């Protein structure tokens, strides 16, 4: 069980940790976050009181070094970094347990939904995808724009996301215009999964990243992204039956943690519909289809 | 964007442009069978491709063989559209292929987009207009070369004939038009007064009668009153 401690907290900030959120008000006593279950990507993220503009975060996996938090006054914002000094790192922390002013990792024992969210996700995946190389942890906010995104502007600050794109010449060979179209297991397969992410499991893990980014950020390219990969599976005649076993099982547990109010503007009304009632796969994803009917038959 | 009666005279300026329109591309005859079920026969068809400029008209003849064996003909008749579009611009020299293609029916717009993938500086469009085109199958030399296939085949036309000769492209194409909803909306009317007269006479190398300037007025006048005609008749005013 690893801990993020916090030098302090200087200004009013809802945080986030995984799927769960807490009120912290402004120069509150507030030492971190311990008890965080080792073994699985972890996020961090901040939405102000005062600036509501800007959700931001971070990426982190304990088992790759010491992170603590610290207020920026000049650029306005809570910062990760990360500790190198093994021991002064201990003594930091005992001291904050002692006092007991941290809030613990609060993980219910029958519930897997963070690990159901970042199966296949990696922080290893992560770092290619948000390129800064001289720090363990991955920093994302809402504006920040993807590859796709500045080809239709800052490279060093994009998310370079594996660019998918249906009327493409990578997605259609010569030939096989119509064949490749409207059935594209041509790209899933041998482009993207064989020739690109080399396995589902990669696939995957852009996929469930993706949407987490969206979810907890409001990063529209991400979403964007999301929506993309799923499409191009459910558009595929010929897929893995244990892929769509996979991806019905991913999606279901999206679906289910998503914020109700949210689900007007990070669901896109056309790629669900297609998905479920129309698509090669409509008859594939039970459990992603029956949530989605019980819980938002609204968008349907 | 799309094509519509505000950006209309596009089509006459010196952009190359080719309209595509697939209605005649894929016919039939739906009719009964021996068990009192209803069954297809495809007949020859015509991808109807126009330059309203020039007036030439690339009529690509879709013989019934090409659906041989084939599901879902609908939906292949409208990539197989975009697959003789595109080879027909990669026969042509660069300095003659479109700028833009425009087509009558929104669907054929991803059809062809993917097939000109190839092809990113020529803009592909819709319009909201409500073009006669389909008509171009009631004029008798066009329906005659493509009943009379026995191949797969790519005939050349002026649609124009000569006009240009004697009046602009705007009003050649207004011409055409005109006379392709009059074939719309009463066929056999809009052909009666084409040939009432049996001193016209339709030149070997053309599809319309040589009238003279006077003689389009009179039957551009008849056509109207045909269209507004049809428009009662249809609508009881
Ligand atoms: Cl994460 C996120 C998801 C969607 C948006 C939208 C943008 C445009 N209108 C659809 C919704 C923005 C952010």
């Amino acid at each position: 069980m690893n801990t993020v401690p916090f030098t302090s907290a200087p200004i009013e900030v809802t945080i986030g940790i995984d799927q769960y959120s807490f009120n912290v008000k402004e120069n509150q006593p507030f030492h971190g976050i311990k008890d965080i279950p080792i073994g699985h990507v972890h996020v961090i993220h901040f939405q102000h009181a005062d600036n509501s503009s800007m959700r931001y975060g971070y990426w982190f996996d304990c088992r790759m070094g010491n992170f603590y938090i610290q207020y920026d006054p000049k650029d306005g914002l809570y910062k990760m970094m990360e500790e190198r000094d093994g021991a002064k790192f201990e003594n930091i922390v005992h001291n904050f347990k002692e006092r007991q002013m941290m809030v613990s990792y609060p993980k219910i024992d029958e519930d897997d939904t963070w690990y159901n969210l970042t199966e296949f996700v990696q922080m290893d995946k992560i770092r290619k995808i948000v390129r800064k190389d001289e720090n363990q942890f991955s920093y994302v906010d809402s504006s920040m724009t993807t590859v796709q995104e500045n080809e239709l502007s800052d490279p060093a600050h994009s998310l370079n996301y594996t660019v998918i794109n249906f009327k493409s010449r990578e997605a259609i060979r010569p030939g096989h215009e119509m064949e490749d179209f409207l059935d594209k297991s041509y790209y899933l397969n041998t482009v993207m999964l064989q020739g690109i992410f080399k396995n589902s499991s990669n696939y995957f893990g852009e996929l469930q990243f993706a949407f987490l980014n969206a979810m907890f950020f409001g990063n529209y390219g991400s979403s964007l992204q999301w929506h993309a990969m799923i499409e191009l599976i459910c558009s595929s005649a010929t897929v893995p039956k244990h892929m769509l076993d996979k991806l019905d099982e991913i999606l279901y547990y999206q679906i289910k943690t998503l914020p109700e109010q949210y689900s007007d503007i990070l669901l896109n009304e056309r790629v669900w519909n297609i998905c479920l009632y129309s698509s090669f796969q409509k008859n594939s994803l039970h459990n992603t289809e029956k949530i989605m009917e019980n819980k938002y038959p609204e968008l349907l | 964007g799309a094509m519509n009666s505000s950006n209309y005279a596009e089509l006459f300026n010196n952009d190359i442009k080719l309209f595509v329109d697939d209605t005649n591309v894929y016919r039939v005859t739906v009719h009964k069978t021996f068990e009192g079920n209803v069954a297809t026969k495809a007949i020859n068809g015509c991808i109807f491709t126009l330059n309203p400029k020039t007036g030439h008209l690339f009529l690509k003849i879709i013989h019934t063989s090409v659906w041989a064996g084939q599901k879902r003909l609908s939906q292949l008749a409208k990539w197989k559209t975009a697959e003789e579009v595109s080879a027909l611009v990669r026969s042509l020299p660069k300095e003659e292929q479109p700028k833009q293609i425009i087509v009558t029916r929104k669907a054929m717009l991803d059809p062809l987009e993917v097939h000109m993938l190839d092809f990113p500086n020529i803009a592909i469009r819709p319009t909201e207009l409500r073009l006669p085109f389909s008509a171009a199958m009631s004029i008798d030399k066009l329906s005659d070369v493509v009943m009379k296939a026995t191949e797969p085949q790519m005939v050349l036309f002026n649609i124009y004939d000569d006009w240009l000769d004697r009046i602009s492209s705007y009003t050649a194409f207004s011409r055409l038009t005109l006379l392709l909803r009059a074939l719309k909306t009463n066929e056999e009317s809009a052909k009666m007064i084409l040939l009432s007269d049996p001193t016209i006479t339709i030149k070997s190398y053309h599809l319309w009668p040589s009238f003279t300037d006077e003689q389009w007025i009179t039957i551009e006048s008849q056509m109207r009153d045909l269209i507004l005609t049809e428009y009662g008749r249809k609508y009881n005013v």
